[PDB]
């Protein structure tokens, strides 16, 4: 049951644990600024491998990396996808991952929202609205 | 349940209510929220006033429904719960269709126990229990005077100019085309879908050189017509012309030819021809509305049945799938979303092929 | 009581076997014994030759049906009891209801379940639902011997006036629906069906006010087509002219435009279209005069295609009940019962196609 | 998988039914829902109109195959299912070979289980596979 945008940060964890200069563009794009909160070290144990000048495959970097973060990155080898990859696909994930902390900003702030509920508010509890609805037109 | 669907969008909008108050009623509604909701929802109108939901805030806790329809939680949830913003009308259809279901019920139901009370009238009970029911813009033509008195030729278009068997349909897109392709930087991919192109090349070239008419389908030239064909010969094959000709199929010739080449080329026209024998009309014909939408370009599509909008409105969509529908007996209008009501006229030989200027 | 003594009288009689058997066929009956009774009251008499319990008690024992409705037991008592067979209706008019329910039934279930066990259908649930329950005056015509030759027309007509091809087959549905509709203060109903929705309009403004001859088909027009029409387009869509949008249009696709046009509207008149658009032919042909009739104004029917005619006489019967059928190739009426059927006067000036009459 | 995140380019486009039916039709869906899914997406953006996840919860709900199919515990799980709006193609070019899987399965399954019939007229059986087989 893995929603919508899980996949979009594994639009990443994949296209980058098999081509790397289809990954340097991340520490231009997503430095990050990711999402997830063990999908950060993920990312700082890639760019560092650029560096040293190895065979870079698969399944021989996901070994650096010791224990937990392998029955978690060999499931990101166990994907159905390719190495044919688009440059408005490139253009797509840009949005995707560091942009859903947007779709956040639409519930930590609704608990003070509906809280101007429980006082009966409507004057100027209606108006966050515009700072919410008309806030996701960008 | 189309209602909780129905009602949440006259924010997004926010005046969502242009069509959806030039449509139904309160009374639809079934819950004593949703009427008295609506109910509040039309007196906005008077000046007015316009839209928003705390115009109805002001409106809902006024006439206290404030204690009488879901609560705050169920206000703001709407506009949370409604996304595809361009439905309205629409959309608000299932609820009347959900009140189709209420425009028969308490009037069969009661007719239905009516043996046990007007029993007695009858006469006054059936005529009565019956009378219930009775309710430039604007890519290229060549002769620049018809981009004009209509705009184009623009993105997301199904342009169709038709005709009888073999009248215009048939070589019309081998004539406003080669100006878009040959004269600007708008190419194409190409269907002849009235022969092969092996004689969709030999109808176009006929216009340029004032050649075949003696004929070449027979024999050849004369001396200075190949003086006249060398200097009509290299507008074709080497120009940015493509057709396709494969018989009989569905539709996946153009889409199968038509994404790889999104990229190489540039895509400023896609082009199609006759209808009748590829193969009941619209899978085909809406095969080409959310073309123009995917690859983002005017698009050319010649059906066939006068031809009016009617007698080619039953042998395909072409009034829905295309607003803009012109015609080939001069170039008939009918139905035109982007330019003025200015009409024009071309006089057309019937030999060289080639509609010549007025 | 009213079915139990139903059998008695006619064993009574017995040549009052007919006046019920009238207003009642045999699927009209309840308990499963009376009618093996009654329609055997209809299963006896055939010589010859006639009915009684001695003819009657012998086809139920010869279809050996009498020891399954009841033997002599039931039977001795019904012939010896009943008082009187001078009633006799009555019974098949008091009893009558109780099928009156057995065709008032089914009906509405086929409606109201076709929202339940179907859904499964769309406008089948809408209008097969719609289908069983049944089981010069002067109106201005607008020209001379047209108006003088005719008679009215008077409300409830069906008529039908057809020719062969651009001579009289739409060159009429724009005449008087610009001499009621521009003649006397109403909201009518003119149709258009073989020709597209509003290219009509760019064939009436050929007409009206006169543009199309500068051309209206060029460009633009002439220093003679300025100061002419807008003095009155503000009397176009004010003075009773509009138009339908629709294609596949069936006979029930139609009604609703008069039957909420003329209870909220005006509509004093429906002009149409052909028949061959608006889409075996003689029950439909009882529900267009069944709306003329049902609507109480005159109605158009334009059809289309020794000495000899009869030829649409013989095209499904046709000529009788759309009372009224004319006849132009010629502008001699063939039939109608108003009174004369007098030579009707025209014109047809192809540039305004206007109609100067005699 | 190939078809565990498929439909969302469908609202997220949402014109998208086009390189749907393109290579394909409403049949290449084994799982009872996707078939009359995609039934159910052809006819209603056959107006029309053209697409919205709510135009199709419609006719699905209106052939209550929503109550035959599930209901709206999908559509959320779907509109949020696709991660990317680009794949599409694709995907119809890899999910072909998915229900392809037996295209000559069918015909094939036959002959063997109709063994136990041309026997008779045997030879027959021949232009069969010319005519099931073979395309």
């Amino acid at each position: 049951l893995l929603p919508a945008f899980q996949n979009a940060e594994r639009l990443l964890l994949a296209h980058m644990m098999r081509s790397r200069d289809v990954a340097l563009v991340v520490q231009e794009r997503i430095g990050g600024r990711f999402n997830i909160e063990e999908h950060r070290a993920l990312a700082a144990y890639i760019y560092a491998f650029y560096e040293e000048g190895h065979e870079a495959d698969p399944g021989a970097l996901i070994s650096r990396i010791p224990g937990e973060l392998q029955p978690l990155a060999s499931e990101l080898s166990l994907l159905l996808i390719a190495d044919d990859v688009s440059e408005q696909e490139l253009e797509d994930y840009i949005r995707h991952v560091l942009n859903r902390p947007k779709w956040l900003m639409l519930k930590v702030k609704e608990q003070e929202k509906t809280e101007a509920e429980r006082r009966k508010d409507f004057l100027t509890a209606a108006r966050i609205a515009k700072e919410m609805i008309e806030m996701k037109k960008m | 349940e189309a209602e909780q669907a129905v009602l949440g969008a006259v924010f997004l909008d926010p005046a969502a209510l242009v069509p959806a108050s030039e449509i139904l009623i309160p009374e639809d509604f079934y819950r004593a929220a949703h009427q008295k909701i609506f109910h509040a929802m039309l007196r906005v109108a008077d000046r007015g006033e316009p839209v928003d939901l705390v115009t109805v805030t002001a409106e809902l806790a006024a006439s206290e429904q404030l204690e009488e329809i879901g609560g705050v939680s169920y206000l703001s949830e709407l506009a949370d719960a409604v996304p595809t913003a361009a439905n309205v009308e629409y959309y608000a259809r299932i609820v009347e269709e959900k009140s189709v279901l209420r425009r028969l019920i308490r009037t069969a139901t009661s007719i239905a126990q009516d043996g046990y009370t007007r029993e007695d009238e009858i006469d006054v009970l059936l005529d009565e229990a019956d009378r219930k029911i009775m309710e430039i813009t604007g890519i290229p033509t060549g002769f620049t005077e018809l981009d004009r008195m209509t705009s184009g030729f623009q993105r997301s278009d199904l342009i169709i100019v038709a005709a009888r068997p073999s009248v215009g349909k048939t070589a019309f897109a081998l004539n406003i085309a080669q100006n878009v392709a040959t004269k600007t930087n708008e190419n194409v991919a190409i269907f002849s879908l009235e022969m092969s192109a092996q004689q969709l090349v030999m109808r176009m070239l006929c216009a340029e050189g004032n050649i075949n008419a003696q004929n070449l389908r027979t024999g050849k030239l004369t001396p200075e017509d190949w003086g006249k064909l060398t200097m009509a010969m290299g507008s074709l094959s080497n120009a940015g012309i493509y057709i396709d000709d494969t018989p009989s199929i569905r539709v996946s010739d153009i889409r199968a030819k038509c994404r790889r080449l999104k990229q190489e080329s540039g895509l400023g026209m896609i082009v199609i021809d006759y209808l009748q024998l590829i193969q009941e009309v619209s899978e085909i014909s809406r095969s080409l509305k959310a073309l123009a939408r995917e690859l983002e370009v005017p698009v050319i599509a010649l059906s066939q049945l006068r031809p009016m909008m009617s007698d080619i409105r039953e042998s395909g969509s072409i009034e829905q799938d295309a607003d803009i529908v012109a015609f080939l007996y001069e170039i008939i209008i009918a139905k035109q979303r982007n330019g003025p009501v200015g009409t024009v006229q071309l006089a057309f030989i019937k030999e060289y092929n080639k509609f010549v200027n007025l």
